[PDB]
């Protein structure tokens, strides 16, 4: 098999 | 107020080759807005707000899109310069897009019809908007992009003053629901031109050296515009700033430290052989069948060592003529067959060259090393679609026993070449075009055995060289032996019926030529003796 | 101000055997900015803005990068390592590409047409610049760095002040448009060396030691040069370096404690037996050859008991002469057969080591055992290829049976 | 719609009774598969010897009709393509074609759909 491949990523902010 | 600048004039954007591009341009564009309004009105029509340029690399989109912006009175356009407009938080990308639509929509809600133009120009498109659901990976983020994008050119609020603009190498990439009417309506597309525009633009690119008289008075632009098939725009434009730096260069000196004249460099000059040597070392389009493969292709030139070798091109030249002319046989066919070593290869591909036409091509087994049937199939294929694209088209196919894997133990060979050849040699390009198609082959029968020969339109026949007056008169059209050492080999052979091929007697006079000069007809004998024969 | 720095010089540079490509870079790319202004305003003319390298492991390329870089007046350049700006997050890499360009920018719209040069380096280009699928459901990994770097260096806003250079050893993987006459202009070949190349790195490499008597009288440059058939720039170092390794080790004793002597350190020098042994032992080159293959293939030597030795031997010597002085025919072939354990491979093997030419490969089927016959094409074809960079090559193809793995039942082959 | 001009290039001429009546015949099936329930399917081969004009011939049988829903099945389309790929591309069309209340469908060139050469000879089964 093959493994899978590399991935991008989202990001959330938060307050304070 | 006009949305025209009043100091405009079409000589000054500088583009040659596109007359017609941009008359269907300006005519689906900008008519309404020049016209009276009031007939405008009474016709009750909206205005276009979309145009797609596509086309190869090298072509003039940008310029295009860069001068249709200076032309106009309107603002400064928007520009976007690829994937700028991604962002990393969550509804930041949508943000991006909804800023660009800001002010055209205060100024249409302010001033409503009588309102200026807003300019907006995508550069790289396809990166951004692709068929929604194609993505495995980060889709979440083009898909809602996408949308966006949508609901913004043409939603429940309307606008009549935006115009966008795109541009791409890859049209068939993009969302449909962009192309439709409405949103992108004028698609375009950019091609390589011909020998009218490239005289045009080798016009553009000389006029301010021809104004100052840094050029010479012995080169002539029509030889260049003849020399240079199957350039591009950028490719012309190369070769002049080439030429250019090789008359620089000659004033200059580098060894240990740099120095110019100064007192030289006045009367400067572009010569003719400035142009020859940055053609032959500099610049090579990247396009089409060019010198480097006819060198090859044709090693040793062609000589006339009898009658046959007219004949051949005779009939070559009377099919090209015919594959022209004709109109209810778009499509031609013919098969050149010999015995082995007898020069097929060379006389199909001199053919091909004086056929002249814009498009040529040659397939060939030494290109595909070590593919599978797939590879092969997929390789044809892919040749063929790009004949078809032209107008006129040539190709040739040599050496098919070669394409074909055939071994004459079992005898075992690939049917799915096969099919895919004989499925080709029937099928016609599109209405309005013409295609003309050369083989060459070695062994007919086994190609009869198959079915093959009765896809052909006809056959013409490569001989050998049969009798001793032919061989002595290509020797001395080859001038390998003295009229002395000639003479003894007349005594020989002038009594006798010979059987050689072309591609065979150079390779016998060089092995001969290698002994020494007492033993060198002897041992040129000897192998024609050896030879034997077998009409 | 000019833009070369007023202390150059050529022979500083320490580059020796690559003369032409230098002078074909200098005059593309550095012609126009070097003449007077005035002059080249009245042509209407651009500069170039880019240049690539391509060919094979250790022949100078970084070498000449960063001498061209170092030669100009103008900013410190900027060097970026294979794939330094792929990120994790969605649009980090195209903004770290958009960073790169940002100063040019700015000076070019501050000065205008007299602004300064800005130097780009890309090293490992092929690592982040392949090919565009262009088709639906095959879309690369990045295809919007290409989009990226394709839009800054050519694009709407226009910019005079700007060169990139890029090293590959794979040009064949790199897109289409990064390499049309607008965006990369000027591509170069950097290869093997001459005997004249040779030499002259020599000299560059042994100059030091010449200057301050660290070498002895023994040793002729002259004779290296001719001996070192087929070397790339990087061997004859390391060559030189190994030499110098065993001249220092004599003087050293290890075993109980690291000693010293640091009396007779002072009259230390290099001489032809150090050279001789590190041709023997340490340096092995790739396009070159070796002697331990004719002695596996000639085991026994060679015994002349008849005629026919000296027959078959004078008939490989004059194919041997015809393929060296023949321009009408450039490839030539030629079968030995006979009956089984008649000795004919050692007679291809000593023919191929009399010819005497730089580039000698043997082809075996020794080393594909068990291959499938799409491994032996791939095999055959690189050992082919190798040979099309040299001026004279000799290839030696054995066992053609084995090769096609012949069985009289049936039979059966590999077609 | 198909696109007819392509394989009727230069149109038909009657130079013979023979046309006539293969046109003939090919309407009479026509009615036959229109107005028949017995016989809800109908087949019809056309043979001829080489270059004789059989699927022009075909072509104007298919259009003279005007059934909802006309296809031709052709070689020309699947080029490199597996043993696999043109059941699927049959299926579908065939699939296609059951939809509608009367169907017609054209099979042009079969000896080229079976991949058929006569030494040995080989075919896909
Ligand atoms: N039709 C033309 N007339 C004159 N010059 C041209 C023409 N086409 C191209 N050129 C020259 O080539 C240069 C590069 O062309 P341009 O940037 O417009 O091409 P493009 O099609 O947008 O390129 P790509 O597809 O590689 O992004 C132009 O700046 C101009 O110098
Ligand atoms: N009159 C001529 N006709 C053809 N070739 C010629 C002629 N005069 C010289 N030649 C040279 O002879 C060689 C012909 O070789 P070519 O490859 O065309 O032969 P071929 O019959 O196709 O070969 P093969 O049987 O090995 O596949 C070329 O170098 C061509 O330049
Ligand atoms: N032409 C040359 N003249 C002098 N020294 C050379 C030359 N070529 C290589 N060298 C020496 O070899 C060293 C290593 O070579 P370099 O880093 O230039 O190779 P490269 O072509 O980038 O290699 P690779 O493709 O493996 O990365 C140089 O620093 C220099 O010492
Ligand atoms: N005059 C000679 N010619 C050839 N080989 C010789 C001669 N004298 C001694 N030998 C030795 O004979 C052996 C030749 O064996 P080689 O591998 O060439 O055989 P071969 O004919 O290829 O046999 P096969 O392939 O059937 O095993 C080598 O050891 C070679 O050193
Ligand atoms: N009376 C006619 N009947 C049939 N075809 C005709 C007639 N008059 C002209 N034609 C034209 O002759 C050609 C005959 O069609 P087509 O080439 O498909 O024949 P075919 O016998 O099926 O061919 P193939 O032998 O290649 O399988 C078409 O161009 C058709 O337009």
């Amino acid at each position: 098999m093959a493994e899978d491949a590399d991935m991008r990523n989202e990001l959330e902010e938060m307050q304070r | 107020q006009s949305i025209i600048n009043p100091d405009w004039n079409f000589e000054k954007m500088g583009i040659g080759g596109l007359d017609k591009e941009f008359s269907d341009i300006f005519r689906r564009a900008f008519a309404s807005r020049v016209f009276p309004p009031e007939i405008v009105e009474q016709m009750g029509c909206k205005h276009v707000k979309g145009i797609l340029l596509y086309g190869p690399p090298g072509c003039g989109k940008t310029l295009l899109a860069r001068q249709i912006g200076k032309m106009l009175n309107a603002r400064e356009p928007k520009v976007v310069n690829g994937p700028e407009i991604l962002n990393k938080y969550v509804g930041e990308s949508e943000a991006n897009i909804r800023k660009l639509f800001a002010d055209a929509e205060e100024e249409q809600r302010r001033l409503g019809a009588n309102s200026g133009l807003h300019i907006i120009i995508f550069d790289e498109i396809d990166a951004i908007c692709k068929q929604r659901g194609s993505m495995a990976g980060s889709t979440g983020v083009h898909d809602t992009v996408v949308n966006q994008l949508l609901s913004k050119i043409d939603g429940v609020e309307q606008l009549n003053n935006i115009l966008v603009i795109g541009m791409t190498n890859r049209p068939d990439l993009i969302d449909e629901a962009l192309l439709r009417p409405g949103r992108l309506e004028v698609k375009m597309e950019i091609g390589l031109p011909d020998e009218k525009g490239r005289l045009q633009i080798l016009h553009i690119h000389t006029a301010r050296m021809r104004g100052h008289q840094l050029l010479s008075a012995d080169v002539d632009i029509k030889e260049l515009a003849v020399e240079t098939k199957n350039f591009s725009g950028a490719e012309l434009e190369g070769l002049v700033r080439a030429a250019q730096s090789t008359a620089m260069n000659r004033h200059i000196k580098a060894s240990t430290k740099v120095e110019v004249d100064m007192e030289k460099a006045e009367s400067l000059q572009v010569t003719r052989g400035d142009f020859l040597a940055s053609l032959e070392n500099d610049i090579k389009p990247a396009f089409g069948t060019n010198q480097e493969d006819y060198a090859s292709y044709i090693m040793n030139g062609i000589i006339k060592w009898g009658d046959p070798v007219t004949r051949v091109l005779d009939d070559g030249e009377l099919l090209v003529q015919q594959t022209k002319n004709s109109d209810r046989t778009p499509l031609v066919s013919v098969l050149l067959e010999g015995p082995p070593h007898s020069g097929k290869t060379a006389l199909a591909a001199k053919i091909a060259e004086e056929s002249n036409f814009p498009f040529i091509k040659i397939c060939s087994p030494d290109k595909m090393i070590g593919f599978s049937e797939t590879a092969k199939c997929q390789a044809m294929k892919k040749i063929f679609d790009d004949a078809y694209k032209s107008q006129l088209s040539c190709v040739v196919v040599d050496d098919i026993e070669r394409l074909l894997d055939y071994v004459p133990i079992g005898p075992r060979f690939s049917n799915l070449v096969l099919q895919a050849l004989l499925v080709l040699l029937k099928k016609a390009p599109p209405q309005g075009r013409k295609l003309l198609i050369i083989g060459t082959t070695s062994r007919k029968d086994v190609l009869q055995e198959m079915e093959m020969l009765n896809a052909f339109s006809t056959t013409i026949h490569v001989p050998n060289i049969a009798t001793g007056e032919q061989l002595l008169e290509a020797l001395e059209l080859l001038g390998n032996f003295k009229d002395k050492e000639r003479t003894t080999i007349a005594q020989q052979v002038k009594g006798k019926k010979v059987w050689i091929g072309i591609k065979k007697l150079l390779m016998l006079i060089e092995m001969s030529l290698q002994m020494d000069p007492e033993y060198r007809v002897r041992k040129f004998l000897a192998l024609l003796r050896e030879e034997g024969a077998s009409p």
